[PDB]
């Protein structure tokens, strides 16, 4: 059977991309997002000439900061902005272009190197980033050697524990699928056919009751990979029109506020993955977008981790986001936390001048012991909720 | 029109970095960048010296089908 | 969220103890997991939400058969052909999040059992 995720209302979707356009007028490079512009590429919508100026600015910002600035972009995120030229029916290319390539074929090499032979070493980032560049190159017709693709091919079978991550294991698989499609690493061939399989049936073995493969927002990256090939044996068919019942639930209840998740979800609602990158079809019609034209709460926020340990309420405006709590914390005094830019929105480093160290995250939790699925930024706490700030090691 | 920092691309009049005037890359549209133009250390195991550059590069980058080296002496011979 | 294990008593090496464990809630993954007297704790058996979720260490493969009852909110472990080094507590554990494959380590569950000891005679 075939995963077929049919068509979600206009209006629904519509509003969905409405929700991206204002991040098109941001240009600055803390802002910037690769991700956002390839999402609405492979979408049935666009913005006109407002993606012109974003790819440029996507261009300036990338090639100056990486081969010569506000920041840098990281490898990870360099790999998204090849998948941005994709998007645009570009290679890499010239002798910046070929320096890019290198550069991120190093931080390949650099994770294989701290993963090990041994394997028991960790990457100093995700094996989602890792799989990541791999597919990034993979759509450039950029060759690894099968001493790279094994790490991941590792990574992927189900007891290995490297991480348990469904958004992971749908990178991976869509990166073995564009090694597959492009007949790469021959000398991996068999194994690479395999561990599509294998990441096929973990990830329709984390499916919820609700439909959701493993989380709400794991949800449409699985979809991508899922759609990508059959699945025969299987009743993949089923399983992903239990997963429309959740994801278009979960819409209407306005789950999807963050624009790099709806950057992966919009491609899904016009069937099409980051796969179709290899052979993109840049000019395809796509419906112009146009911009879309009280209560008093108390959160506790509690953070055990430091000593002296932080219990207090914090009045709040309905609707008020956590880091809106946050900040009012810091006012009221007593409080510090630091944040630093992502793709995907603000990331807590620190609080109360404890900044996470190698392997260690600042985790957003609501009692019990609840790990939050949204950031900072996205989740909006009900009355009465506690919301708690851990450090944890991954 | 264009700060000193960053050249004037001709025709489209857009502001690309200096560095790229004249880089071999034809960054600008016209070209006009590319027209207007003109004790040692030591490396791991399993990595190449290029040919002619300093530069160290994994062995499997040899006959990858990429230059990884500026001499692009890793995809010189290239047959079995 | 509350799990209380059942059954689990003095057999002899071959076998068939059946062993149980019921919950308060709806829990997104739920295993289960021995610990030998005076060694740590070691994974056992996970089975998420639908169908063969099952996921099996390899000590246990073909005595095995985990099993998930979804309305009840209650799974079992078969537990037939028994040995040595099968005796062991025996706890259940829960998460509230179904994963990609294989939690296996503790850390990952958050819920516990008192758990059911099983001890099995050599005669
Ligand atoms: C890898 C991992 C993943 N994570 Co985290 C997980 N598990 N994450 C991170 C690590 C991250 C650390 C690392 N060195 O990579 C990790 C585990 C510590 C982090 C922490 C959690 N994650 C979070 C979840 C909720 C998000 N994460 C995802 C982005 C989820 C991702 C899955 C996905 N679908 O994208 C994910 C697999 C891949 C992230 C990536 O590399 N992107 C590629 C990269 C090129 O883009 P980037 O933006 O530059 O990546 C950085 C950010 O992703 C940031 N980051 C990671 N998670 C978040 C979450 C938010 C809300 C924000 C603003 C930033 C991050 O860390 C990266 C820098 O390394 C997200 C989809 C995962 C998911 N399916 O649940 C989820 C967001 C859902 C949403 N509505 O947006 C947490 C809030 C959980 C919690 N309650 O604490 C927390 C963030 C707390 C905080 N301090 O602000
Ligand atoms: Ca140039
Ligand atoms: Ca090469």
């Amino acid at each position: 059977e075939m995963c077929e995720i049919p068509e979600m209302d206009s209006h629904l979707v519509e509003k969905l991309g409405q929700h991206l356009l204002p991040w098109m007028d941001r240009l600055s490079l803390e802002h910037l997002n690769p991700s956002i512009y390839v999402g609405l590429r492979l979408s049935s919508l666009q913005a006109g000439t407002k993606e012109d100026l974003y790819l440029h600015s996507l261009k300036l910002g990338y090639q100056q900061c990486l081969l010569g600035c506000q920041g840098k972009p990281s490898m990870g995120q360099l790999a998204l902005y090849l998948l941005a030229l994709r998007a645009n029916c570009e290679f890499v290319r010239g002798h910046k272009g070929d320096r890019l390539v290198s550069q991120l074929k190093w931080f390949l090499e650099d994770e294989k190197r701290a993963i090990g032979h041994d394997h028991k070493g960790h990457p100093h980032t995700s094996y989602y980033q890792y799989g990541l560049g791999i597919l990034a190159l993979c759509l450039h017709q950029k060759r690894v050697h099968d001493s790279v693709v094994d790490k991941l091919l590792y990574a992927v079978e189900p007891f290995h524990q490297g991480h348990h991550s469904v958004d992971t294991a749908a990178m991976a698989g869509l990166a073995f699928t564009c090694l597959k499609r492009s007949n790469f690493n021959p000398g991996r061939r068999q194994r690479i056919t395999m561990a599509i399989r294998t990441v096929q049936e973990e990830i329709l073995k984390a499916q919820t009751p609700e439909g959701h493969f493993g989380n709400v927002y794991s949800t449409p990256l699985a979809l991508q990979f899922l759609m990508t090939s059959p699945m025969r044996g299987a009743e993949l068919g089923t399983a992903c029109l239990k997963a429309r019942v959740a994801l278009l639930a979960s819409l209407q209840d306005g789950a999807f506020q963050n624009a790099l998740m709806i950057s992966q979800l919009l491609p899904v609602l016009n069937h099409k993955t980051y796969i179709d990158l290899i052979f993109p079809d840049c000019l395809a019609p796509r419906v112009m977008l146009e911009p879309a034209a009280q209560e008093i709460i108390s959160v506790t926020l509690q953070v055990l981790s430091l000593l002296p340990p932080y219990r207090q309420s914090i009045s709040v405006l309905a609707g008020s986001t956590v880091e809106d709590v946050l900040k009012k914390a810091h006012e009221l005094g007593g409080f510090t936390y630091e944040t630093q830019a992502s793709l995907s929105g603000p990331y807590l480093t620190s609080v109360m001048g404890k900044a996470a160290g190698e392997r260690e995250f600042w985790q957003l939790l609501r009692d019990p012991n609840t790990p939050l699925l949204q950031g900072i930024a996205d989740y909006r706490p009900k009355d009465g909720e506690t919301i708690e700030l851990r450090l944890v090691s991954w | 029109s264009c700060p000193p920092t960053k050249f004037q691309c001709r025709t489209s009049g857009l502001c690309v970095p200096l560095t790229w005037r004249c880089d071999r890359d034809l960054d600008c549209s016209d070209g006009s960048d590319e027209e207007e133009c003109r004790s040692r250390l030591a490396c791991l195991a399993g990595e190449l010296r290029c040919t002619l550059s300093d530069d160290c590069i994994p062995l499997t980058w040899r006959c990858d089908g990429h230059p990884d080296c500026p001499d692009s002496s890793d995809e010189l011979g290239c047959g079995t | 969220l509350q799990l209380v294990e059942s059954g689990g008593g003095l057999v002899q090496a071959g076998g068939s103890l059946r062993l149980s464990c019921t919950a308060s809630g709806r829990t997104g993954t739920m295993g289960w997991f021995r610990q030998g007297p005076g060694k740590e704790r070691e994974f056992v058996a996970s089975h998420k939400w639908v169908a063969g979720s099952t996921y099996y260490a390899d000590s246990v493969k073909g005595r095995f058969t985990i099993s998930r009852d979804n309305a009840k909110n209650t799974l079992y472990l078969q537990m037939n052909s028994l040995k040595s080094e099968d005796t062991a507590v025996y706890y259940c554990a829960a998460s509230s999040q179904i994963f990609y494959g294989a939690t296996t380590s503790i850390k990952d569950f958050n819920s516990w059992g008192k758990g059911t000891r099983v001890t099995v005679s050599s005669h």
